């Protein structure tokens, strides 16, 4: 599978993700994947699942977006953009599976820095921190032990690092690189980690 | 046959259209509806046209019409073509309340609506909406908002429009009387002192004109009036202006 | 149906074998798995045998219906993702696919792998088939981006003669394409290597 | 008895009962070039005088192929011929797949005479204004005629509009057609009808003149440009 | 248009909306193209006369495939339509059959898409045109039977031309190829031919950027539209100065 | 009605109050929680509560259907929507899809508004069987261990402050109960005057 | 019951080039799953002068499938005036197959013909679509008894490659023993055998009768 | 090629079509309405050409449901397809919703069906007016349904032929408070000497609700104790 | 009317339903482009109420991409839908190709569109005459020109709108090859001899280089028609 870790600060939010394409499941395909489908309107959309279904739904819910957000001068709202892609979903069940997994995070100049959070089918609920694939089961609970309230980009990083060194000891796929996409102070940087 | 062809979206000569221009003068001599922003809110006029005393003229009006629980336009042109446009107005309002668990801005819904005129007068060989709405709102991006469609579908944005008939002396009196920044109360004379000028009297009679307001207290409260709430409108005009 | 691809200094260096069987059985000893689509841009068909090679004529028909209508000559991205939206059209119909995409756009010398449901992956030492993995380790221990021709084309003869030797689907001869820079040049067969033997007796 | 109300479409009737849009379509047939087809007792040859529309272009093809045995030759514009022998073809063609014999050809011309029918009641889609020379050999000789509206004519010879009036004359007295067994003087007798229906001052057959002969054991034989102006275009 | 109909036939026995619109044929720039037994020459005229233009944009001289090129005439916007139908049947053939389409079949299918009114099969049923096609084409190639040279007209009748003339100047055009071309012609005479029929009717001269012949060769069998090297060199020859 | 995404609602009639219960999971698979902030009860009118229950992509698909229509009825009758044409609504969207379900549960609580109130309390199914009862009702997961838990601590009428006590503990010793449910509870009592949104600190097990 | 609509109605087909000609050979037994229809039933049928097509699987998708080649192979010779080629033919013949992939017609066909002067060419493909120019092939239900002995004439294992002279009068004897061996221990391969040989100036129809077992 | 407006605009700025759709409700029997504090009224004169037809068989008074009742003018074949859409209209918002269908969600229905016909291609007008009256639990309503599509929250009013001279009655004889009784008699009124007529006797169908009570239509002998003063 | 031929040909030749809407480009406002180097800088024109419609809703000088700019002139209603046509397939390339939809594209795209309405059945003619500037598929800025008629073209500097015969005359004489940013923008605001107003709420011009599009305030364009008037005496 592949680990989604996604922690939302006060003035922050800051997602993790895997770099590893599993393609023929026996071996990896290729390293440093693109999973993270980064929208115009400050709204970093992660995804996760399989490769087929992660390229067709978020190369579809981007220009979906940035048409919206071109035929309007405005830019779309992220808590408007986390109930969109959820429509897509349900309405995307009945005909096709698409098996993926979706994590909504952005910033309104309205509510501050939000984080959503959806599942296989529809889930879509704004929290705080979240996970997603078979990783999930060990990274979720690291988060609640350090989720201080009124936290930092230096030191939400530091739980980041106490979990991917986890991931890397106890886990199945021992995996080593990372890719974070730090969202402070409207500059959204792309600091991919190793180990 | 094609012979009773009346051709209604073919150009003329002179590279206008003939049934745009038929519908747009035709619009011009309906009732009058005055558009108003202010600083706490927008302020949309009308002018109930006289028919009878029989008419009901206390619970409802057939000219200021909701849209939704922030926009709300004042109907200005033909009555049956209107309905046919607010009902699609409304659910282009809902519509993308369904699609995006957000309300929709005024500035978005005018070009939802606008298309459903465009498209009357491009193909299908109907004739076109004679009606053109000040449909004004209130929205989290851009503040009080008020725009004015046309038969055409060429929308614009505004600060005080008041199209109808008599438009001329009426958007006379908007042009210099209105300030940059007015309060809700200076504003609701405003429109009604450049109603009363509209149809050539000096004060209204009562059982006329009918106003509404936006005012959002962070809720959209969206109050319309009555038929004794008007009184004290029409007392504060006879005092000083 | 063991594919490669390398991704040099130079361009694209697209090998594979002529191998296709129906279970225990082997149909044919001279197929052709590697369909070009351009005066640059050539596909490596793989997995199915006719269930990919119509789809890469047919991309043939959608990119030289593009290639007149802009005057411009196509990238490798936009071939291939035209070839995977096309793809995922048919997900759960049973085909059975794996495609990799070369050639040399107006940036670089791109590359793509395109599977059956549309996954899209870009890289550099792509590989495809039953015996995919073996020819995918020999390439880990000698690419180095830096080989000149001479000893990259035989890289592509080691690796896939210990695919073919392993693997029982692939084997039979031996293609190894090179895409240069204004087209593409030519290896034809090789049908038995001896990289290690002395004519003694068996290896092990 | 007007040609300002009852012209402009092809539902309204004339007053005395006349079909002014169709008829219109019917004289479009008599503004092409000629074209004479004469049966004989086990033999069906058509001849077909092309047209040139200047010195440099090349005449254009005026007798077509539908099958191993069926051949037609338009008269009169040639951008509804084309649907219409792109439609026989499609036929015959359906009925060696379907079945495995030949098409009959009564079938097949009630098929195409329908085709007009139906573009005659409607009032969007136009009369095909053309005619066919539908020349066949099934089981025994047959030549058919269409009109822009269904009509089926089991002809022995014929002309199509350019000089009509010269051409059925030459051909209405002579009954000699049937019993001329010899193929080669049939081809003679046809080359005659093009030859005494030519404009004045006009080149007889400058190889620009279609013939083709179908039968008992002939297909559709296209006459090559080497065989008819040796002798068969030299005997007059 | 008074209520007559698109599909309305005259008392002379012809369409209404067809002899309308083969006047519209001859308003666009002039243009030739000779077929002789060594290949197949076009030319047409490059009418830049607004020198804001980027006059690469704007070219008479278009493309169906490598084998088949054609030239344009009458509306340059309903010709881009007609070519744009020309090169999907063509390149669909391509798929369909591995050979390259013939001049005479790849005619046939633009022909038939100018009379879309009376039609009632499929592949045309998708957007039934209602108006006829006011475009003239001169299409060319080396198929296969030796090259060829079709030319078709808004009424369907495509006429196999061994040197043709379209434009404002067709008429104007035909009087000097009717007696200046010859059988066996090369290149080289065929070149030359291209050009000088292209003086006589001009209002400008023969420079560089004035005209854009394509030559398509019977060897390789591939067209190939002249540069600025092989157009300089040609003009400059000037096999028959009069005036 | 699934295991994934568990939950339950309760709505419970007093006097001339109301109230409406609800836990707040969201319960990713079956037994695990990534949420403890997922209200199942939505404000459909300023007095017609509505409390959805069962998967997740059914609830707010649910709600938004519900928003959607009810809102293209307020504004176009320019007064709000009753219960009664509410409930009877709810009946019909779910019996519309009934080949293809939407695995909700509801449940709605409102005054009927004859100047007068009524409680007008009622739930549903799968399918949108309508279940027209006057004193508590319930729908959910947790459904077995609610009937007979409120059927020992309902009394007939009972005031404001006593009936989110007898709404408070009918609940937390049923989410107690069962394992898929029961991370928080936020109960929403109303009045025809006021309305409480009261939360609850409930075992977080 | 589920009526599974796909039955191998035997028979073989051997396919053979060289330099100017080109060898199909086919028996002619159409049978059920064990019992025997008749004795005749002709697997390979002309489309051209120069190229036939063999094929061996269910007697339904090979009436069919040689009807709508030849269907759209006499479309072909009018609308262009011009006979087709057979690298023109196989790629007709692979996308008609594509085009009923999700219900594939179960015959496995095998094309013959020559083009150019000599040019003896040989298609032979799966039950969908994957064309491939080979040089000697063996489709039906003796595919794998007649391949192995067809790969020892024109494909070489020996140490001395032999054999350099491939004329016709023994390439002809060469498949009229390769169809016996078929018989002798095939069981669906028939009895009447129909040597189709495709020279320059045409096609033969030489006849065979083998064992009828 | 058979779908185009034929209502189509005039260079004065109105539908010509429109007001030729007044006139023939100008021409046609009274239909008069009018409502009260405890009920509402409707009437309208059945013009008797002989004694041949059944008085129980043509009607002027349908019923849309068992609260809503309408009153036509003008063309009676349009009616009775009006009728069909009403009453299938009233269904339907009956089958979602529990409660009886409004007055003012069913005449905003029909008004944007009588509004399509002004604007669908190939079709005329609706060449009729109705009077749309009814017990609501918003209290009493009568509208009038105009054939061009807007509608009217009438109070009491006539739409037949002369209707502007018949309608100063109730421009006089009106308060704003009347009972249902009285509504009666001032209602004959308005038919009896405001026309020439004959003597108005079993030609007058009569409409009322009495006070929530399910609608009833009167028959010929009960409107004799009303008919009488 | 309901698939009718609306544009049908003339007796002479000429499509009579064209040859008025390319009229009514005429009674529209003016506009104008110019390309350089590596930018190229629009300049429209407008015109409305004092004291009134102070944001003017963004009439001309649409975006269409991240780096794909479109100016129109003739029927503003007209442009709601044309722009929202070519915006869907603008990112219909995008999802496609996977690439940024170039301007050879997007221009090929409009005159398809405006093309197809002037021979389908049934459909009025888009009296609405645009110009399309943005990037090629590589670093190259071309600004075309789509008229009412089907028919697109390149431009090195075009100017449609009202009497576009002046303005465009007045261009081709002053217009140099690589012009300077500052220089540019000088030249497209001489372009006032059309619209007789030297008031600087009139005319909008922008910038598009860098792959993003950048307006011009209201300060640096006061400064820049306080030269156009001391130029003309």
């Amino acid at each position: 599978m592949d680990t989604l870790i996604g922690l939302r600060g006060n003035n922050f939010v800051v997602l993790a993700a895997d770099t590893y394409s599993i393609n023929s499941i026996i071996k990896l395909k290729n390293d440093d994947n693109t999973k993270f489908y980064d929208i115009h309107g400050n709204k970093c959309l992660l995804l996760g699942g399989s490769i087929g279904d992660r390229l067709q739904f978020g190369e579809f819910i981007r220009k979906n977006v940035h048409l919206y957000q071109y035929q309007n001068n405005t830019d779309m709202f992220v808590k408007s953009f986390a109930f969109f892609t959820r429509k897509n979903l349900a309405y995307y069940l009945r005909r096709n599976p698409f098996e993926v997994n979706c994590l909504i995070a952005g910033y309104d100049k309205k509510d501050g820095y939000q984080l959503y959070w959806c599942d296989y089918l529809s889930n879509m609920d704004s929290v705080n921190k979240g996970a997603h694939g078979y990783g999930a089961y060990l990274v979720s609970a690291i988060l609640d032990k350090y989720y201080h309230e009124n936290l930092t980009v230096d030191e939400a990083l530091d739980i980041f690092k106490l979990c991917f060194e986890e991931l890397k000891k106890r886990f199945l796929l021992t995996q080593i690189n990372y890719e974070l996409r730090i969202m402070y102070d409207n500059k959204v940087e792309t600091q991919y980690v190793t180990v | 046959a094609r012979r009773y062809d009346s051709r209604t979206t073919t150009f003329s000569p002179e590279g206008r259209l003939y049934q745009v221009e038929y519908a747009l003068e035709a619009i011009n001599n309906a009732s009058i509806t005055i558009g108003l922003i202010t600083k706490d809110g927008v302020i949309l006029g009308a002018d109930k046209v006289f028919i009878s005393k029989l008419i009901d003229k206390a619970n409802n009006y057939e000219k200021i019409y909701k849209i939704d629980k922030h926009i709300f336009c004042g109907v200005a042109g033909l009555n049956a073509d209107a309905n046919i446009l607010i009902n699609q107005s409304r659910l282009y309002a809902q519509r993308y309340l369904y699609n995006y668990n957000e309300v929709q801005p005024v500035s978005q819904l005018v070009v939802q609506i606008c298309d459903i005129k465009q498209s009357y007068t491009q193909y299908g060989g109907l004739r076109p909406y004679g009606v053109s709405f000040l449909i004004g709102g209130y929205d989290t991006k851009d503040g009080y908002q008020l725009y004015h469609t046309d038969p055409s579908g060429n929308y614009s944005g505004w600060f005080a429009t008041a199209i109808g008939t008599n438009n001329l002396t009426a958007s006379s009196v908007l042009k210099q009387e209105w300030k940059n920044d007015m309060t809700l109360e200076e504003g609701l004379l405003l429109a009604l002192k450049t109603l009363a000028k509209s149809t050539d009297t000096e004060i209204p009679k009562s059982e006329k004109i009918e106003l509404a307001y936006l005012t959002n207290k962070d809720g959209e409260v969206y109050q319309k009036y009555l038929t004794e709430k008007e009184i004290e409108e029409l007392i504060k005009l006879y005092t000083q202006k | 149906t063991t594919t490669l691809a390398f991704k040099f200094k130079d361009g694209i260096i697209v090998a594979v074998d002529s191998r296709a069987s129906m279970g225990s059985f082997i149909s044919s000893q001279n197929v052709e798995k590697i369909i070009e689509i351009n005066k640059n841009i050539l596909g490596t068909m793989a997995g199915g045998a006719a269930d990919c090679l119509y789809w890469e004529k047919y991309l043939g028909k959608i990119i030289k219906i593009y290639e007149l209508r802009n005057n411009e000559k196509i990238s490798v991205r936009a071939a291939s993702t035209i070839l995977s939206n096309i793809l995922y059209q048919y997900k759960g119909y049973g085909l059975c696919c794996g495609i990799i995409l070369s050639g040399y756009d107006h940036t670089g010398f791109n590359m793509f792998y395109v599977d059956d449901s549309g996954k899209k992956v870009e890289g550099n030492l792509f590989s495809c088939g039953s015996g995919s993995t073996y020819a995918y380790s020999i390439l880990d221990s000698a690419y180095d981006y830096n080989l000149n021709l001479d000893q990259a084309v035989e890289l592509a003869r080691n690796a896939i003669y210990h695919a073919t030797f392993r693997d029982g689907g692939s084997g039979g001869k031996v293609r190894v394409f090179h895409i240069h820079k204004n087209g593409y040049d030519k290896i034809i067969e090789g049908e038995d290597v001896f990289d290690l033997h002395y004519h003694y007796t068996n290896p092990e | 008895m007007y040609r300002n109300l009852y012209d402009t479409d092809n539902i309204i009737y004339s007053p005395e009962g006349r079909l002014y849009q169709v008829e219109y379509a019917s004289e479009a047939i008599k503004q092409g070039t000629c074209a004479v087809a004469i049966k004989s007792k086990d033999y069906v040859v058509v001849s077909g005088l092309k047209k040139c529309i200047s010195k440099l272009s090349f005449p254009q093809e005026k007798i077509f192929k539908i099958d191993d045995y069926i051949g037609i030759s338009m008269s009169g514009i040639t951008s509804d011929a084309k649907v219409l022998t792109k439609f026989m073809q499609n036929e015959c063609l359906s009925h060696k797949f379907l079945y495995n014999e030949n098409i009959n050809i009564e079938s097949l011309v009630r098929s195409v005479a329908d085709k007009y029918q139906k573009n005659t009641q409607k009032s969007s889609k136009r009369a095909f204004g053309v005619g066919l020379m539908i020349a066949a050999y099934h089981n025994e000789p047959c030549i058919f005629e269409t009109r822009p509206n269904g009509s089926y004519f089991e002809y022995d010879a014929l002309s199509f509009g350019a000089r009509s009036h010269a051409s059925k004359t030459y051909l209405e007295k002579n009954l000699h057609l049937f019993e001329e067994c010899s193929l080669e003087e049939l081809i003679l007798h046809c080359l005659k009808a093009l030859k005494c229906s030519l404009s004045s001052e006009s080149e007889l057959t400058i190889s620009n003149t279609a013939l083709a002969v179908v039968g008992k054991n002939h297909p559709w034989q296209e006459i090559s440009s080497l065989q008819l102006e040796e002798y068969l275009s030299k005997v007059k | 248009e008074y209520d007559r109909g698109v599909n309305t036939f005259s008392p002379e026995g012809r369409l209404f909306q067809v002899e309308y619109a083969l006047g519209a044929i001859k308003l666009g720039s002039t243009a030739v193209g000779i077929c002789v037994n060594d290949g197949v020459i076009l030319a047409s005229e490059r009418r830049i006369s607004s020198t804001l233009i980027e006059k690469d944009s704007v070219e008479k001289l278009l493309s169906i495939d490598d084998h088949i090129g054609c030239a344009m005439s009458g509306l340059m916007a309903d010709a881009r339509t007609l070519i744009d139908y020309a090169r999907v049947e063509c390149n669909h053939y391509k798929f369909i059959y591995n050979e390259n389409i013939n001049i005479k079949s790849c005619v046939e299918l633009i022909s038939e898409l100018a009379l879309d009114f009376s039609n009632l099969s499929d592949s045309k049923r998708k957007k039934i045109m209602s108006r006829p096609f006011g475009v003239a084409l001169l299409i060319g190639g080396v198929d296969k039977n030796g090259p060829c040279l079709w030319y078709t007209e808004p009424s369907g009748t495509n006429t196999r031309f061994s040197a043709a003339s379209i434009g404002s100047a067709q008429e104007g055009a035909e009087l000097l190829l009717q007696e200046n071309y010859k059988k066996d012609m090369t290149f080289e005479q065929a070149e030359i031919l291209a050009l000088t029929v292209l003086r006589q009717v001009m209002e400008d001269k023969l420079s560089t950027s004035n005209v854009e012949i394509c030559a398509i060769k019977k060897s390789d069998q591939t067209f190939y539209k002249y540069n600025t090297d092989d157009i300089s060199r040609i003009i400059d020859v000037l096999p028959s100065p009069v005036y | 009605i699934y295991n994934y995404n568990g939950g339950c609602v309760l709505g419970m009639s007093g006097s001339n109050c109301v109230a409406i219960a609800c836990d707040l999971r969201l319960g990713a698979n079956t037994f695990t929680t990534v949420s403890t902030k997922f209200s199942k009860i939505f404000k459909m009118n300023n007095n017609v509560y509505v409390g959805l229950s069962g998967l997740a992509t059914d609830i707010q698909t649910l709600y938004e259907i519900l928003r959607y229509r009810v809102n293209l009825y307020e504004v176009r009758q320019d007064a709000e929507m009753d219960v009664e044409c509410f409930a009877n609504m709810l009946s019909s969207i779910l019996y519309s899809n009934r080949f293809s379900p939407y695995f909700v549960n509801p449940i709605v609580v409102g005054f009927k508004l004859k100047v007068n109130y009524e409680p007008y309390l009622t739930a549903y199914d799968l399918i949108g069987a309508k279940c027209e009862t006057r004193d508590f009702v319930v729908n959910g997961v947790t459904s077995e261990q609610l009937f007979g838990m409120c059927e020992s601590l309902y009394v007939k009428d009972q005031d404001e402050n006593g009936l989110f006590e007898t709404i408070s503990q009918c609940l937390l010793s049923a989410l107690d109960r069962d394992c898929i449910s029961g991370w928080g509870a936020e109960v929403l009592v109303l009045t025809p005057e006021k309305i409480i949104k009261k939360k609850l600190k409930a075992r977080m097990d | 019951k589920r009526w599974y609509p796909y039955i191998d109605n035997g028979g073989t087909v051997i396919g053979l080039t060289g330099k100017d000609y080109v060898i199909l050979a086919a028996d002619t037994r159409l049978s059920l799953s064990y019992s025997i229809y008749t004795r005749f039933c002709p697997k390979i049928s002309k489309l051209t002068d120069k190229c036939i097509i063999g094929s061996s699987g269910m007697q339904s998708d090979i009436k069919t499938l040689h009807s709508l080649l030849q269907k759209k192979i006499q479309l072909f010779v009018l609308e262009h005036s011009h006979y087709p080629d057979i690298h023109v033919i196989a790629r007709l013949l692979c996308v008609i197959l594509y085009s009923r992939r999700f219900f594939p017609y179960y015959a496995f066909n095998i094309l013959a013909g020559v083009d150019e002067n000599n040019k003896g060419v040989l298609y032979n493909y799966d039950s969908v679509g994957s064309y491939c120019e080979a040089t000697h092939s063996c489709v039906g239900s003796g595919s794998q008894l007649i391949l192995p002995i067809l790969d020892n004439r024109v494909e070489q294992k020996n140490q001395l490659i032999k054999n350099t002279n491939f004329n016709l009068g023994d390439d002809i004897n060469f498949v009229k023993d390769a169809i016996t061996s078929a018989t002798e221990r095939d069981i669906y391969t028939g009895d009447k055998t129909l040597i189709y040989v495709i020279d320059k100036m045409g096609i033969n129809v030489n006849t065979l009768d083998l064992k009828q077992d | 090629e058979y779908s185009f407006s034929l209502t189509t605009f005039s260079p004065t700025g109105k539908l010509v079509q429109i007001e030729y759709a007044l006139n023939r409700v100008s021409s046609s029997s009274p239909a008069l309405g009018i409502r009260a504090k405890n009920g509402v009224i409707i009437a309208t004169e059945k013009k008797s050409p002989n004694e041949l037809i059944e008085e129980n068989s043509i009607f002027k008074i349908q019923q849309i449901s068992e609260h809503i009742g309408i009153v036509y003018a003008g063309m009676p074949g349009d009616f009775r397809v009006l009728l069909k859409r009403a009453r299938k209209e009233a269904i339907r918002y009956s089958l979602q919703y529990g409660s009886e269908i409004l007055v003012k969600e069913l005449v905003k229905i029909i008004a944007s069906i009588v509004q399509e016909f002004t604007q669908t291609g190939g079709v005329r007008p609706f060449g009729l007016s109705l009077l749309i009256c009814g017990v609501d639990v918003y209290g009493y309503h009568l509208y009038q349904i105009d054939p061009s599509g807007c509608y009217f929250n009438w109070m009491a009013t006539c739409v037949g032929k002369d209707y502007q001279n018949n309608m100063s009655f109730l421009e006089k004889r009106y308060n704003k408070d009347i009972e249902i009784e009285d509504a009666i008699h001032t209602a004959i009124l308005t038919l009896k000497e405001s026309y020439e007529g004959v003597l108005n006797e079993k030609n007058i169908e009569i409409g009322v609700a009495y006070d929530n009570k399910p609608f009833k239509i009167l028959t010929q002998n009960e409107i004799k104790d009303y008919l009488i003063e | 009317s309901y698939d009718r031929a609306i544009t049908v040909f003339s007796p002479d030749g000429h499509l009579l339903q064209v040859e008025h809407a390319l009229e009514a480009v005429k009674k529209g406002g003016c506009a104008v482009a110019i390309k350089s180097s590596n930018f190229a800088v629009l300049a429209v024109e407008k015109k409305n109420i004092p004291k009134l419609q102070n944001p003017k809703t963004t009439e001309k000088l649409i975006k269409l991409d991240e780096h794909n700019c479109l100016a129109f002139a003739g029927l503003n209603a007209d442009a709601r839908v044309l722009v929202n046509k070519t915006r869907l397939e603008c990112q219909r390339y995008y999802l496609n190709m996977d690439e940024p939809a170039p301007v050879d594209y997007i221009a090929k795209y409009v005159a398809k569109v405006q093309q197809k309405f002037t021979h389908r059945g049934g459909v009025r003619p888009f009296g609405i005459a645009t110009l399309i500037a943005g990037f090629k598929n590589n670093k190259e800025i071309c600004i075309y020109q789509t008229e009412p008629s089907g028919i697109y073209a390149a431009w090195k500097a075009q100017a449609i709108g009202k009497n576009a015969k002046i303005v465009q005359e007045f261009l081709e004489k002053n217009y140099q090859e690589n012009m300077e940013q500052k220089d540019c923008i000088f030249l497209a605001l001489k372009a006032i001899f059309e619209v007789v107003e030297l008031s600087s709420k009139n005319v909008e011009v922008a910038l598009l280089t860098e792959k993003d599009l950048t307006f011009i305030e209201e300060q640096e364009i006061n400064s820049m028609v306080e030269l156009i008037d001391q130029e003309r005496t």
